[PDB]
């Protein structure tokens, strides 16, 4: 008749994953209620929690260091620690409170360090420039032997006394094989409104490129322009979905008013 | 028009059988 | 109780393209909510097909006995029952002609979908349930309504609660993948004459035509209104 540890601890992580941005803590005081089970919660579900703040690219502030660093898969160090590869250290991660602590210095010296840090300073300039709240993290790694510049881009907005919330993040990978490199990229959206009932928008966009590559300072002014050049682009082919979707999609699900435009005569249905 | 604020009625009376999904 | 209200709150956040595997979960999680969970959140409609009659209908609790449901047109339970509930002969003449009444209602809003109505006697009056259903490769996208209506016989009290999922998914060079998806629940209330001008179904009707074009417009302004000014705040 009981449900298995096993399976409680599945059903917690579902949802804590599918939490909105900006209500983690609900969701997960939700299924605390639920479960009545906080170490198995706690100890069962760590992977959860963690996955969300990596897959939502949660931006932490660490305490004498400008800005904030995001967390993401390509930041984990394992054992609850993240790099923070502007700043050269290594971090805890608390993944319930979103609590970055006990920075320690990190080697991040490499023969593409210098690349990652023009395509961070190129990077920043641009969110600061095109975001209201935005934060970013350039890593740089060796990918099946291929050098790789891997930016990622957050920006949220949470209004929970007004019910709603929004996030968007985009991830830009950069494979460097001279004299080019190949682009992949995604972008994503998700907003809840639930002041009236529940209502949510999640979207993404998937990017291919190529570019020519230079200089290290003359290809990341690159890379940033292919960013730019698509993410306006995306914004505003969004903005002009919405009026496209009423237009077609809406009305075809149901009219505002039948072809008479005025309501029904119901007499008229009932003398038929 | 207004928010959920009062009881939906009962369903029909005599029914057989426990609410599930449909799948 | 408070598990009740947790899963409830829960509905409100995860994503409503996925009510039913939310439920399921929810019910796996906590057996005991199943009745209390599924009486106050409205499912996806699901279509079934009357093989006698010839006609699709709307399948719902409410015309469901064991695990059979009853078609409104041809009357009879699917797989078929031996003593099935059966809205009382008064009441069956009244889900004919209002079946009929919302399948022109269903046309003239909707241009095409299916819709069914129930009703069931109660000690007072009777109360009914009014289903519609229409839907869309790359633009897809799905109306779902579930009226349901308490008729208190005096002159006649109606209460209408009334649950609308609306869902679009558009998949475009520019703007990649946009899926909406929503859920919301509204209630009016309402004394009316009942005579040979305005008759039960002709009062259910119009309460029912008030409720779907308010809740539309609703919609309309949080999806394509609400959602697009976050998006443009967000950049």
């Amino acid at each position: 008749d009981r449900v298995s540890d096993e399976e409680k601890v599945r059903i917690a992580a579902k949802f804590i994953t599918h939490a909105p941005p900006g209500e983690f803590n609900e969701v997960f005081n939700d299924v605390r209620l639920l479960l009545n089970n906080d170490n198995l919660l706690r100890e069962g579900a760590a992977h959860a929690f963690a996955q969300y703040n990596m897959d939502q690219f949660t931006p932490v502030k660490i305490e004498g260091y400008d800005d904030q660093v995001l967390i993401t898969e390509h930041g984990d160090l394992g054992n609850g620690r993240f790099l923070d590869p502007r700043n050269k250290i290594s971090f805890k991660f608390d993944h319930l409170r979103k609590e970055a602590s006990d920075p320690q210095p990190e080697d991040t010296e490499s023969a593409l360090k210098q690349w990652r840090d023009a395509c961070d300073s190129a990077l920043r300039a641009y969110v600061k420039d095109h975001y209201p709240n935005g934060f970013c993290t350039v890593y740089g790694k060796s990918i099946d032997g291929q050098q790789t510049i891997i930016a990622c881009i957050e920006s949220h907005q949470f209004q929970p006394k007004n019910f709603w919330n929004g996030r968007w993040r985009s991830e830009w990978k950069f494979t460097i094989t001279p004299p080019t490199a190949q682009v992949a990229a995604v972008l994503k959206i998700q907003v809840h409104y639930y002041e009236d009932g529940n209502v949510q928008l999640v979207s993404h966009k998937d990017i291919q490129d190529s570019v020519q590559v230079s200089s290290d300072v003359q290809t990341a002014k690159e890379f940033i322009k292919i960013i730019e050049n698509a993410e306006n682009e995306y914004q505003t082919a969004i903005s002009e979905n919405y009026q496209t979707m009423s237009d077609t999609t809406f009305k075809a699900l149901r009219r505002q008013l039948p072809v008479t435009r005025t309501k029904i005569d119901w007499n008229k249905i009932l003398s038929y | 028009a207004h928010k959920q604020s009062f009881a939906k009625p009962k369903g029909p009376a005599g029914k057989r059988g426990i609410r599930r999904l449909i799948r | 109780d408070q598990q009740l209200d947790c899963a409830l709150d829960l509905m409100r956040r995860l994503p409503p393209q996925q009510i039913e595997k939310n439920l399921s979960d929810l019910i796996d999680l906590v057996p005991s909510l199943c009745e209390d969970l599924l009486s106050s959140v409205d499912q996806p409609l699901k279509i079934a097909r009357d093989k006698v009659v010839g006609k699709d209908y709307l399948l719902c609790d409410y015309n469901r006995d064991g695990d059979s449901y009853r078609s409104p047109w041809s009357n009879k339970y699917d797989p078929p029952l031996e003593d099935g509930a059966m809205p009382s002969a008064r009441l069956r003449k009244l889900e004919v002609e209002a079946n009929n009444a919302f399948d022109q209602y269903r046309d003239l809003y909707f241009e095409g979908g299916v819709s069914s109505v129930y009703l069931w006697d109660l000690d007072h009056g009777f109360a009914g349930v009014i289903l519609i259903k229409k839907a869309g490769k790359k633009i897809k996208g799905c109306w779902d309504s579930i009226h349901v209506v308490e008729v208190q016989e005096k002159t006649a009290h109606y209460k209408l609660t009334s649950t609308v999922m609306l869902w679009l998914q558009t998949n475009k060079t520019g703007s990649g993948t946009m899926n909406l998806g929503g859920s919301l629940t509204r209630q009016m209330e309402k004394d009316e004459t009942v005579s040979d001008s305005s008759p039960h179904i002709a009062n259910i009707g119009r309460l029912v035509e008030d409720m779907e074009n308010k809740i539309r417009s609703t919609l309309n302004e949080i999806y394509f209104g609400k959602t697009k000014d976050i998006v443009n705040g967000l950049r």
